[PDB]
């Protein structure tokens, strides 16, 4: 819920460093952007606490951003997959629905 | 074949009167046939750990096939709005392929009626609903005779909500003792089924299938993986298309089978045998000699049953090489003919234990192939040579005898 | 490079060069251990942005083969310092300009053998410690590096990937049909989706 | 298929008393991913 | 020692806001998350350390109404201790709630007439206060006239809701009368009112915390046995937030609450308050083995 | 053995994610559905027995203090067999097993059920 741009990433990375961070913690940039650690990885583990240093490749995940879909309407929708199904009816029973109760949750 | 439905109805769970009929086509068919909605409803509309499943049960001589939904919300009275369309079929059936289907049907309602309670306001009744903050028979009506006369259906319920269902039949799986010394046939023509859709390794598969070659000369030829190759098979076969064989050489220890009447007892059996075996001119392979118009039934038939357990069929053919050569027949296409009427079969060779130097890589899988008692085929497929230079290699190797089963 | 040249679709893969099949730009977004089995539902939900760091860097032999060379020379003027301007603000603004485009910094192994083959590589920028800064910025049009010093002279370095052949020219034109929400009918389309590109900006002005 | 295979799991005796119905005695106490796998 | 509950009434009544409130231990705003019981929903409790409880949560739903005094009347009305028909004062169909409870009681005459049925008027909250003692009465007049008529001499009923105290009192009376050995109990419990010197012992449940027996049976309220187990109940919740369990409680040195047993909790109220705690703590844990 | 090993053990009150009580709930079916089969399928489980019940008398069929208390009050009881066939095979597996199996074990239980005790 906040749009923030590339240099802005770089610059709030630049103040996350020599600084121990944990799970579910709300940094705040500007006073108004909002974060939240939602991992920390180091050898494999995740771990519950780590700390940040030169060297650490932090992601900024978004989760309030822009989608586009492409929807291939072509010979093969109207077919049907091995169990008994058409492909768009697939497409409209259990991926949008799924991914919107994902998207809710 | 598909049975057909003997009768569907739509239970719902009002909040007052309990679990009910709603509606049912045909009407009346429940009470008129004994079926009674007072001993099965905790099924139909059960507690909340048995919903979204596929629940089946017998009830009599019918079998009952349903998928129960609740959907859990505060907008519904009680929390809850339960619904089931329920399929009931006789016992003595297959309710197999319809499962798939009842499943679909009930979870595209479930979304539906999530998205925009398309099921809960057709009641026309608010005590469905907290109160505080399109027919349904007439398309129970069409599922029931599409499903019964097309086994099809694209009935519309709403501008853009339709119920497509299509019922498949159900194919068994294929064999997974498939390997690399069995020669694929190919009882359908290959040519006119590929299509765009195809996968590229069965795409090069289909031109070299022609009953002599094995399934490692089909890798080696169209440059594929044996296991991709093992699966496209597997997947030929799935479709009751493609049936394996053996590797056709002159060292085999064809005999005839227990079906060997079947070139008797079958009226277009033989019929085909004389045009199948015979070379479209006089070859000149028919007029070689042992050392230096068309066949008569009797003589396929006498000479099928020339065949036993431990004649090669180098020595068969040396001892019957007049016949087979007057009545100008291929011996080849002759043992394939026998082989593909399951009339004759193959008794397989086992070297069991009791030259160039080869390769490390060579008599390692030469000593896997040994201690796991593969047959002389699969040993001459893996090294790539004849019977001969294999039992050299094997009697350098230790002393070994050979099974003809 | 942008695809792998598959022999056929009918050999295996060989060994597990699969994970090895992925995008250079997007290869930091995931762990170093953490098997792919996990990020297939965070990949729809939770869309992850380009990373600000770049593992990857062309070798010696390929800045001598298709490449070319420029020059920079910026230096704040006495306007601009009469506010709270100094040669380490007129770095971090042009590396904030450098991004918002597609660069991305670069750190790791290669790009410092690269600087040794010609002394300390920077991935953020901090204005207390250091007095001199050198990090290296790489997108496929172009690979940039900025070095500074105490004297405020920032050197800037461009190495411009020359185009092959003009594949903008060697495809036919293809306008398609586009009916948008509020149209009744399919119209004609007003921008050719082949030849609409991300130019190479200026950067010297 | 004429391999024998009897997919059996488990059994169960449940009686029904006056006080409702529960279960006595079931043999196998694994779980599912044991008994399906 | 297993005894056995059937918890009917019509649908919406409230039998299982009952069961979780009193057994489940939910809050009274976490009961309009239940949904419906479909057919009876057995609940096995174990009350204090040899007593279960077998509590049928009745449907109440128009089809399971119908079913159980047709198919299923020779398993539901047989062997049963105690019959808790609850009764809403909502319902506009109040006289096939009055049949519905004939047929029921004409059940049990039929199967197991030596049962105790008791009624619960719930939800008399949404009433107005002046009319909640009238309209208890006039349907109470119709209950015991129906109830004689089928056998049955007594009935008891109580005036019940979930927003005060009147449940726990209503199931307390319930539960008590399933109780044995009640007398060796009150015999007990006077000989220690007597040698405490105490006002008033009252013996409760620690689960459930349900009155068990009271010393008696400056003049008090007839109602406070019920707001103690509610103020109990409540003290229990707040206490469970400090991950611990409630043990002890000492109010102006004159009222003592400990935990008597693993299966009871006294409530001792003294009369004089210059007593030292250690003396009354040391009398309470030499008759923690009397009870047992 | 290989059904008590720990990481092949669940707990004696869950069967296959289930509880104990709504098991014996669901298998516990009314009189109409009883002496007869009961092939319930909820999810490639195939819960399948022949439950006997007791007439409309106290008879099993016709021609310690607890103990006789439990006989005397019990009125149904079951053996439910849970099996898992392929989807081509359940019509071949369910029915062998209904008829050299569960029959024979249950019509020997009932009437020995009805004999002595
Ligand atoms: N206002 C009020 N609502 C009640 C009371 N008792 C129960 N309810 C309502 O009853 C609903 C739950 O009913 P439930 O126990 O499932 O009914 P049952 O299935 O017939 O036993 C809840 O939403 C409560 O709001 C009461 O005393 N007062
Ligand atoms: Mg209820």
């Amino acid at each position: 819920d906040c749009l923030l741009n590339r240099g802005d990433m770089w610059v709030l990375s630049s103040k996350l460093v020599d600084t121990c961070v944990f799970m579910d913690q709300r940094l705040a940039f500007l006073d108004s952007i909002r974060g939240t650690i939602k991992g920390i990885y180091r050898n494999g583990k995740k771990i519950v606490s780590g700390y940040i240093g030169e060297q650490t490749r932090i992601i900024f995940r978004s989760e309030s951003a822009r989608l586009i879909f492409l929807i291939q309407i072509t010979d093969e929708m109207w077919n049907f997959e091995e169990t008994g199904e058409q492909l768009f009816q697939k497409m409209v029973n259990s991926f949008f629905p799924k991914i919107f109760k994902k998207w809710k949750d | 074949g598909f049975v057909p439905i003997h009768t569907i109805f739509y239970s719902v769970f009002h909040p007052t009167e309990g679990s009910k009929i709603k509606y049912e086509f045909p009407p009346n068919n429940l009470k008129n046939h004994g079926i009674n909605f007072n001993t099965f409803k905790n099924y139909i509309i059960p507690k909340p750990i048995l919903c979204h499943k596929l629940i089946t049960f017998k009830y009599g001589t019918y079998r009952i096939v349903c998928y129960p939904v609740t959907i859990n919300s505060p907008i519904y009275a009680r929390n809850f709005f339960s619904f089931n369309f329920v399929f009931v079929f006789p016992y003595d059936c297959e309710t197999s392929p319809y499962e798939p289907a009842i499943t679909r049907l009930g979870k595209m309602f479930k979304v539906l009626e999530e998205q925009n309670q398309l099921l809960s306001k057709s009641e026309r009744d608010p005590v469905f609903f907290d109160l505080k903050v399109f027919s349904i028979q007439d398309l129970l009506m069409r599922i029931f005779q599409d499903l019964n006369n097309y086994s099809e259906c694209l009935i519309p319920i709403d501008e853009g909500n339709a119920v497509d269902i299509k019922i498949f039949p159900l194919l068994r799986p294929p064999t997974t003792c498939v390997s690399l010394e069995d020669v694929p046939l190919s009882s359908v023509n290959l040519k006119k089924i590929i299509d765009v859709n195809w996968d590229p390794t069965m795409m090069s598969i289909v031109p070299y299938i022609d009953g002599l070659n094995s399934i490692a000369k089909i890798s080696k030829l169209s440059n594929s993986d044996p296991g991709l190759v093992i699966e496209c098979i597997r997947h030929l076969i799935y479709y009751k298309c493609v049936t394996l064989s053996d590797i056709f050489q002159f060292s085999n220890i064809y005999a005839p089978s227990s079906l060997i009447r079947n070139f008797l007892t079958d009226p277009l059996m033989a019929s085909d045998c004389q045009s199948y075996v015979t070379f479209p001119e006089v070859s000149k392979i028919s007029n070689l000699p042992l050392n230096k118009f068309l066949p008569t039934r009797s003589c396929l038939f006498d000479l099928y049953r020339s065949l036993s357990q431990g004649q090669t069929l180098k020595t068969w053919y040396e001892s019957k090489y007049m016949i087979l050569k007057e009545n100008n027949i291929d011996i080849r296409r002759f043992i394939t003919f026998g082989l593909e009427k399951r009339i004759i079969y193959r008794c397989y060779s086992f070297p069991v234990m009791i030259m160039p130097k080869l390769s490390d890589e060579e008599e390692g899988i030469l000593e896997e192939s040994i201690r796991n008692a593969e047959t002389f085929d699969k040993i001459c497929v893996l090294l790539s040579k004849p019977k001969l230079e294999v039992e050299s290699y094997l009697n350098e190797l230790g002393e070994f005898k050979v099974i003809n089963s | 490079e942008t695809w792998v040249d598959i022999k056929s679709p009918s050999i295996p893969v060989s060994s597990e060069f699969a994970n090895e099949l992925l995008p250079i730009r997007w290869k930091d977004v995931w762990p170093k251990y953490v098997a792919r089995k996990y990020s297939k539902w965070r990949s729809f939900t939770t869309p992850a942005e380009l990373p600000i760091t770049i593992s990857d860097f062309p070798s010696k032999d390929d800045f001598d083969r298709n490449f070319i060379f420029r020059n920079h020379s910026v230096t704040l003027n006495t306007d601009q310092e009469q506010y709270n301007q100094t040669y380490k603000d007129l770095l971090r603004d042009m590396i904030y300009m450098r991004l918002l485009t597609g660069f991305q910094i670069c750190v790791g192994r290669q790009v410092e053998k690269i600087e040794l083959s010609r002394t300390v590589v920077n991935k953020y920028l901090d204005f207390n410690q250091n007095d001199a800064f050198k990090l290296y910025l790489m997108i496929d049009s172009e690979i940039h590096r900025i070095t500074c010093s105490s004297s405020g002279i920032i050197d800037v370095e461009r190495y411009l990937r020359k185009d092959e052949a003009n594949l903008f020219d060697q495809v036919p034109s293809y306008i398609p049909l586009v009916k948008t929400r509020y149209e009744s009918s399919f119209r004609d389309a007003m921008i050719d989706p082949l030849h609409v590109k991300r130019e190479s900006l200026n950067w010297n002005q | 298929e004429c391999l024998p295979n009897s997919c059996l799991l488990g059994v169960h005796l449940v009686i029904s008393t006056h006080s409702g119905p529960q279960i006595v005695y079931h043999y196998p106490p694994s779980n599912t991913a044991f008994l399906t796998n | 020692n297993r005894k056995k509950l059937l918890l009917m009434g019509r649908s919406g009544s409230g039998k299982s806001s009952m069961r979780s409130i009193i057994f489940s231990n939910y809050s009274a705003f976490d009961t309009r998350r239940l949904g419906a019981t479909i057919d009876v929903e057995h609940s096995h409790l174990r009350f204090l350390g040899n007593m279960t409880l077998n509590l049928w949560d009745c449907g109440g739903q128009d089809v399971f109404m119908e079913n159980y005094f047709t198919k299923q009347k020779d398993h539901i009305f047989q062997m049963v201790q105690v019959l808790i028909h609850v009764f809403d004062v909502e319902s506009t169909e109040v006289l096939k709630d009055i049949e519905i409870f004939a047929k029921a009681l004409k059940q049990l005459r039929k199967y197991s007439p030596d049962a105790k049925i008791f009624v619960l008027l719930h939800k008399m909250d949404l009433v107005q206060l002046d009319k909640r003692e009238e309209l208890f009465q006039i349907m109470m007049k119709n209950l015991s006239e129906t109830s004689s008529e089928f056998g049955f001499p007594n009935l008891i009923g109580f005036p019940t809701s979930i927003w005060d105290e009147s449940l726990y009192k209503a199931w307390s009376q319930i539960v008590c009368s399933l109780i044995p050995n009640m007398s060796n109990h009150q015999s007990n419990l006077k000989k220690f009112k007597e040698i405490m010197n105490a006002l008033e012992i009252i013996l409760f449940e620690r689960t459930t915390f349900l009155v068990i027996c009271s010393s008696n049976g400056v003049l008090l309220d007839p109602k406070r046995f019920e707001k103690i187990s509610n103020i109990m109940k409540n003290f229990k919740q707040s206490c469970t937030k400090l991950k611990s369990g409630f043990k002890t409680l000492i109010l102006n040195n004159n009222i003592y609450v400990s935990e008597l047993s693993s299966n009871m909790v006294c409530f001792i109220v003294l009369k004089d308050m210059n007593i030292p705690q250690e003396l009354v703590l040391e009398n309470i844990k030499k008759a923690k083995e009397f009870f047992q | 053995e290989i059904f008590f090993e720990e990481e092949n053990f669940q707990d004696i009150n869950k069967i296959l994610e289930f509880d104990n009580d709504f098991v014996a709930e669901f298998c516990s079916p009314e009189r109409e559905m009883c002496n007869t089969r009961f092939e319930f399928t909820v999810d490639n489980f195939c819960f399948l027995g022949l439950p006997i019940h007791v007439d409309s008398q106290g008879r099993w069929r016709k021609s310690e203090r607890e103990k006789e208390d439990l006989g005397k009050n019990m009125n149904m009881f079951h053996v439910c067999f849970v099996m898992n066939p392929h989807l081509i095979e359940y019509n071949k597996r369910i029915d062998d097993m209904y008829q050299f199996v569960v029959t024979r074990l249950s019509l020997l239980l009932r009437y020995v059920q009805s004999k002595t005790s």
